[PDB]
């Protein structure tokens, strides 16, 4: 007699070679890495892995919304590699430029929240049912066909949303961290500057490279430029 | 004085779609389905068991090029087109 | 700023059998994808739009279809007047291209006819003579022509000028104008036309002297 | 080499602060992050804090979180975390760990990336918060009756009395490394460490070689080397 | 915030035989669980990071398996210098969170070396004789000591000091001071250590006389 | 059966799951493009006038 | 055993998105009746005080 036993082996049809590496994935094509949480080589599958979709790409949105060159300002800064959002200021001693880290970082951390909400470990299948048939069997495989061919288009849709809720969501909260970003330093000096409408606050009183960092670093008192602001705003 | 406030821009980034565009530019973006592959099996840390020459019913029964996978374990056994049965014909309903 | 790609550039099928052509278009598109047959010194027509559904009061026999990236289009019953142009657009990304195009060939190696021609006196006068020769009534189109001057093949100074295939006969016809000065031209002799077709056994020269008709 | 040496530590009292330097040298171009991690004496491990490039953290474990706060000076690529108001619990050697995480996270090279391993793991500098800093009176093992057993001798150094740990121990500068064994430390009754550490060497050697045991106690810069021969009878 | 639990806190494993542990986790934790070999008086040692996927140059007898709130750890081919202790950690409440610990230990019935140390005559003049009693080389790490000073036991002034298990030859060592006063010490003849061992056929018990060694 | 009245039953969570983001996304967006015009005069006007 | 399978694994991701979505959309719903209610009492105060 056989010795019975129940476990995760199974079995599948390949000509793929053997090779001595490592690769929780298996598929007839070959082993293929499961860091991603759907695949479009095979719907075969063995182990942990990837989820097969009708889609040969999607792309999900690790950034903000790219403007290079011509909603406030006319495009993005092009010179910035120390953040995704920062300052720019024309005052006495010259022309200058920074990053606000921390509208950087609870950007950064959104994404790469949902990013980790994305690739959460798939699904670990083992023995399931044949999909590949040599000859017509009738009733019985045409039942088997349309099953898994259900559980892809199913699955497909359900990808093809995720990328495009996701990535909507994505554009949706970078663009409003810079919203937050500009209303956090127009709530800094209320009455001592006017938003120009462009993106760029005009400042009337004197604001040398120290004073433009005192309203970086979140520690512009207004009250020592109240008195010489509103002066020249309205005079 | 004069406070611009601006985001960072790529010189060229990736397109994404959206719920309302289909073609909208990102600074950047990732790829979440796996359409390439190695081409090759990897033998670890699944126990694969390469069927070489017979099916695995063709093992079971004890066809004599077949005599190596008796008592084997696997994790995963690979059938090949390449397989044959040379023994006595048979049929299994 | 979204390729279109038509293939092939140029098919060729004979009337009554169906022409089935490409539109390969990078980046995913549906919703939109319009057919138009231009015939050559018309305007374009629309025939699908979409994907699949057709224009008004325009033939059953053209089909369409096409996913996001490949796009099809048969042509079932093919008539003589439909020797025209076909191109696909897309949307949109708000700028909307246009395909390469597919020009659609209906339907014997014919042998060219070579003949030389010196340059008139009235040319001769003026201070350039260009020497002319004509392969009137051959197919295929290819056709490797070369100059030969005083025995001297000669390059960088030749152009050459191909019809369009006939209508009847089915027949192109080449003909390439060597330029060159007045003392250049009387410089050399003799004037040879090398000329090497598909389907020519041995290459046909025509040559003519200075001098003598 | 990704190497890190932690510098500082001590004993404190309760309520005082200290300040534990990192030196991050190495593969670490610090534009990644780092974090503290303590483990009690016979504790399991505890992630402190953690800070990123720049200043993206913050991030302090709740039982430190009011206490400790972590500081970085990349201009001389050192870490720092500067521990106020210890408290007894808070005796721990305290290790820094660089953090990696997977590189479908971290989007800008600078900012924290929120899912951190850490791979290289430093030194690590020992901080005891107690209440006295007494140096050890080391007294030798002489070996009785007759060879010990007979084909080997043991003879042994003892480490009674002092604080707080560590104390370093070896054999003839070094050269004694074969079959010597350092017991920990056990704290009497008395509130003071005790430590003994034992060679077996063949009784051939008994006369032959004179073994000294080299105690090390830098904490209150005690270092004796005893000398030790059989017992005088 | 997201406290761990390993199981069990101690495991008796032979070289050789896998050594399976647990590292239980309340709410839900996936991308991120690595796997730390700590070995005495060392650093801790990453192992396996994120589950499953192994460290750099880690042997690929490290193991590592898990999908949520339950995670294991497996050691294939176990080694005498695997008497580490194992941790994990997790993300993220942006809080990262240690596991309790788990001791491994390795394993033949080794039988201990006794051995008997006066006290030296410098200790003997600051006024408290301590007596020692060595253990070298043994296992399990069981081993009751017991003192016997003038043919009646002694509680209280006694203190065990284990070490850990050793990386090679896998035995263990003790010591056991005995604290005593300077005339407490002389009060009495003869002092016996009795040790009784799992793998001890009879109580072998050392001892000396009071000035003779 | 059973395999049929599984597809259709997803497939119904599907489609009522999609018109209710999608409407809910619309008027969303619809009221955001009325706020950036507001915004948008509101800019031109600086000091000169008031909401 | 698999079409049982098949149809718990995808109700499984209907339903993680679904709280996933909806307590997203919650708390966003949430902050923005705070802003609208900040909102609501700034504009009562067209030059009568400073946020
Ligand atoms: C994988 O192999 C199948 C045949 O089993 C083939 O149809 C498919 O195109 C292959 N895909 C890739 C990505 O190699
Ligand atoms: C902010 O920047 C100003 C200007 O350099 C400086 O004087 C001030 O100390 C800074 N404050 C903080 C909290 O960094
Ligand atoms: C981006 O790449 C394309 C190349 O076709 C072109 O637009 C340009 O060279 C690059 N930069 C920008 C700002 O477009
Ligand atoms: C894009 O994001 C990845 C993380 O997913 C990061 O490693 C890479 O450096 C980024 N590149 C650009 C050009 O933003």
């Amino acid at each position: 007699y056989f010795k019975m036993r129940t476990g995760k082996s199974s079995i599948m049809r390949s000509d793929a070679p053997i090779d001595t590496c490592i690769s929780e994935c298996i598929t007839p094509n070959g082993s293929i890495p499961n860091d991603k949480p759907f695949q479009n080589v095979n719907k075969i599958t063995y182990g942990a892995c990837p989820k097969y979709v009708k889609q040969n790409t999607l792309k999900l949105a690790t950034g903000m919304r790219n403007v290079p060159e011509k909603g406030f300002i006319e495009n993005g800064w092009e010179g910035m590699i120390d953040g995704w959002y920062g300052f720019r200021h024309q005052n006495s001693e010259g022309t200058g430029q920074a990053a606000d880290l921390k509208s950087t970082q609870a950007a950064i951390d959104q994404i790469n929240g949902k990013l980790n909400r994305v690739i959460e470990k798939t699904n670990e299948k083992f023995h399931q049912i044949e999909k590949e048939f040599s000859e017509v069997e009738g009733r019985i495989q045409d039942l088997e066909k349309y099953v898994e061919d259900t559980k892809i288009d199913l699955w497909s849709y359900n990808a093809e949303l995720l990328v495009a809720l996701e990535n909507q969501h994505t554009i949706d909260l970078t663009d409003s961290e810079m919203n937050k970003l500009f209303e956090k330093t127009r709530r800094q000096l209320r009455e001592n500057a006017e938003d120009m409408g462009n993106g760029c606050f005009k400042i009337y009183h004197k604001c040398d490279n120290a004073c433009i960092e005192s309203i970086r670093n979140g520690t512009y008192d207004h009250d020592v430029y109240r008195d010489e602001a509103l002066n020249n705003r309205f005079q | 004085a004069t406070l611009c406030l601006g985001h960072h821009a790529v010189p060229n980034g990736t397109l994404v779609k959206t719920i309302t565009d289909d073609q909208i530019e990102v600074t950047n973006a990732t790829e979440l389905v796996q359409s390439s592959s190695t081409g090759k099996i990897c033998n670890n840390p699944h126990r694969i068991l390469d069927g070489i020459d017979c099916t695995l019913i063709d093992a079971l029964l004890g066809d004599p090029h077949c005599d190596v996978f008796q008592n084997e374990t696997w994790d995963l056994f690979v059938e090949r087109s390449k397989a044959f049965s040379n023994c006595y014909p048979y049929d299994v309903p | 700023e979204i390729v279109m790609t038509q293939s092939p550039v140029t098919l060729s099928v004979s009337p009554g059998e169906t022409a089935t052509l490409s539109c390969r278009a990078s980046q995913s598109v549906r919703s939109n994808l319009a057919w138009y047959q231009q015939k050559p010194g018309q305007a374009p027509r629309l025939l699908i739009y979409g994907a699949s559904t057709r224009a008004t009061d325009i033939p059953a026999r053209f089909s369409g279809s096409g996913s996001g990236t490949e796009f099809t289009l048969s042509i079932s019953s093919l008539q003589s007047d439909d020797f025209a142009v076909y191109y696909c657009q897309q949307y949109n990304h708000w700028l909307r291209t246009f395909g390469q195009g597919t020009k659609l060939e209906i339907k014997t190696v014919a042998a060219p006819s070579v003949f030389i021609f010196p340059p008139s006196d009235e040319q001769l006068k003026s201070g350039t003579a260009s020497v002319v020769c004509l392969l009137n009534n051959f197919y295929p189109r290819e056709a490797k022509v070369q100059w030969k001057v005083d025995n001297a093949l000669q390059s960088g100074n030749s152009q050459e000028s191909v019809t369009e295939q006939d209508s009847k006969d089915s027949t192109y016809s080449l003909s390439s104008t060597l330029t060159l000065s007045k003392a250049d031209y009387e410089k050399h002799k003799v004037y040879a036309c090398e000329v090497t077709h598909q389907g020519l056994s041995s290459p046909v020269t025509k040559s003519f002297n200075r001098g003598e008709c | 080499e990704v190497q890190l040496l932690e510098s500082g530590g001590g004993l404190v009292q309760p309520g005082e602060s200290l300040r534990v330097s990192c030196a991050a040298s190495g593969f670490t171009f610090r534009d990644s992050a780092l974090s503290w991690v303590r483990q009690a004496p016979g504790k399991g491990l505890e992630w402190v804090s953690a800070i990123s490039g720049n200043g993206g953290a913050t991030y302090y474990a709740d039982t430190v979180k009011g206490r400790f706060t972590i500081s970085r000076d990349n201009s001389q690529t050192t870490l720092y975390l500067q521990m106020n108001s210890l408290r007894a619990d808070d005796t721990a050697t305290y290790y820094c760990a660089k953090d990696e995480s997977p590189p479908i996270y971290n989007l800008m090279p600078g900012y924290y990336s929120t899912y951190y391993y850490m791979d290289v793991w430093g030194k690590g500098t020992t901080v005891t918060v107690s209440s006295s800093t007494k140096g050890p009176s080391v007294f030798p093992l002489a070996p009785s009756s007759k060879s010990t057993s007979g084909g080997t001798a043991a003879l042994g150094c003892l480490v009674k009395d002092y604080f707080p740990e560590p104390v370093t121990v070896s054999w003839n500068s070094g050269a004694l490394t074969s079959g010597v064994h350092t017991f920990p430390a056990v704290l009497q009754s008395s509130g003071l460490y005790s430590l003994s550490s034992v060679v077996t060497v063949p009784s051939s050697s008994l006369g032959t070689q004179t073994y000294i045991c080299n105690v090390n106690h830098k904490p209150s810069n005690t270092k004796v080397d005893k000398k030790v021969e059989p017992k005088s009878c």
